[PDB]
């Protein structure tokens, strides 16, 4: 937020709130569009033995 | 009929059916030709009764274990096709069909294949399964395609290439072929592995330990 201290005063003392501490507009703070690579586990059912369909 | 049943009829029909019954066990009668190779100080074929001992035969005929029988690690006990039983099963047990099915395996052809212990137990199964992957006529599907993947498998093991879960996996492929097969050519490559599996897990576990630890 780039607004003035004064516009801020003026903006808490009619809404009543400090309006800056929870801002609509969002910078920073949220996640980068570039993120690493996941590995993404597997379920129950990728056994090698004990683990026939008719069972499950 | 087995060239060895049909050589004896003439003689058990003129010295009569009572003399071929008393040797042995009861339903285990007559004699028996023995063949032992392997890790012994004079591999041999001879004749002796039914239900001699194996450790009775080996150091008698045979001329007992290459380096003494404490070296002795595995017998395979009835030819390829019958499971292997480590040493401490080997001391006690009878040469007949009834016993060696007690002790998880065999009479089958009666032919004693010794291994001492400086055997690779682990590549000696790979050979026999190799043995019946050349083998195979491939007729049906669980021994064509099966023994073919078994003997990848155990070309795996010997190196240690593989994971100690795939362990269990082996056993599991080796009961879908067994039983589901035309001939028992299948039960004959399924149940040597299940011996090994049975008997020397261990061995197979600690290769590949040292593979995945040399490769890190
Ligand atoms: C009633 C009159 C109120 C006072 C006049 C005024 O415009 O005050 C500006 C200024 C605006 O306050 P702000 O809302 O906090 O600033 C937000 C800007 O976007 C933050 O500034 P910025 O970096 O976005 O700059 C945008 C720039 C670009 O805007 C322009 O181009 C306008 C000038 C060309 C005409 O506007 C200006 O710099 C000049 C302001 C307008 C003057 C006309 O007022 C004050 O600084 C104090 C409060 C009132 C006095
Ligand atoms: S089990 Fe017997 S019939 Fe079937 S593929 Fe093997 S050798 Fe041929």
């Amino acid at each position: 937020a780039s607004a003035t201290r004064v516009i801020q005063l003026l903006r808490n003392w009619a809404s009543g709130r400090d309006l800056q501490a929870k801002l609509q507009l969002r910078y920073q703070e949220i996640s980068k569009r570039t993120q690493p690579p996941p590995k993404l586990p597997v379920g129950p059912s990728h056994k090698l033995s004990n683990n026939y369909y008719c069972t499950r | 009929a087995n060239v060895e049943t049909v050589a004896v009829s003439p003689t058990i029909c003129r010295r009569g059916g009572a003399w071929f019954a008393s040797f042995g066990r009861e339903r285990n009668s007559g004699t028996k030709l023995f063949n032992i190779s392997g890790h012994v100080n004079h591999p041999c074929t001879v004749e002796e009764e039914m239900s001699v001992p194996l450790k009775e035969l080996i150091e008698k005929h045979a001329g007992g274990v290459i380096g003494g029988w404490d070296n002795l690690l595995a017998v395979i006990p009835g030819g390829s096709s019958t499971p292997l039983i480590p040493k401490s099963v080997c001391e006690t047990v009878l040469m007949d069909f009834d016993a060696l099915v007690q002790a998880q395996t065999g009479l089958g052809t009666a032919a004693v294949i010794v291994m001492d212990r400086s055997t690779d137990i682990v590549k000696a199964i790979a050979r026999l399964i190799e043995f019946y992957k050349h083998e195979s006529c491939g007729q049906c599907t669980p021994c064509r395609e099966g023994v073919d993947w078994m003997n990848k498998v155990m070309a795996r093991f010997v190196k240690g290439d593989a994971r100690p879960a795939e362990i269990d996996s082996l056993w599991e492929i080796s009961k879908q072929i067994e039983g589901h097969t035309i001939c028992a050519l299948g039960d004959g490559a399924a149940w040597p592995v299940q011996g090994l599996i049975r008997h020397f897990r261990p061995e197979l576990e600690e290769r590949m330990q040292q593979f995945a630890l040399q490769h890190q």
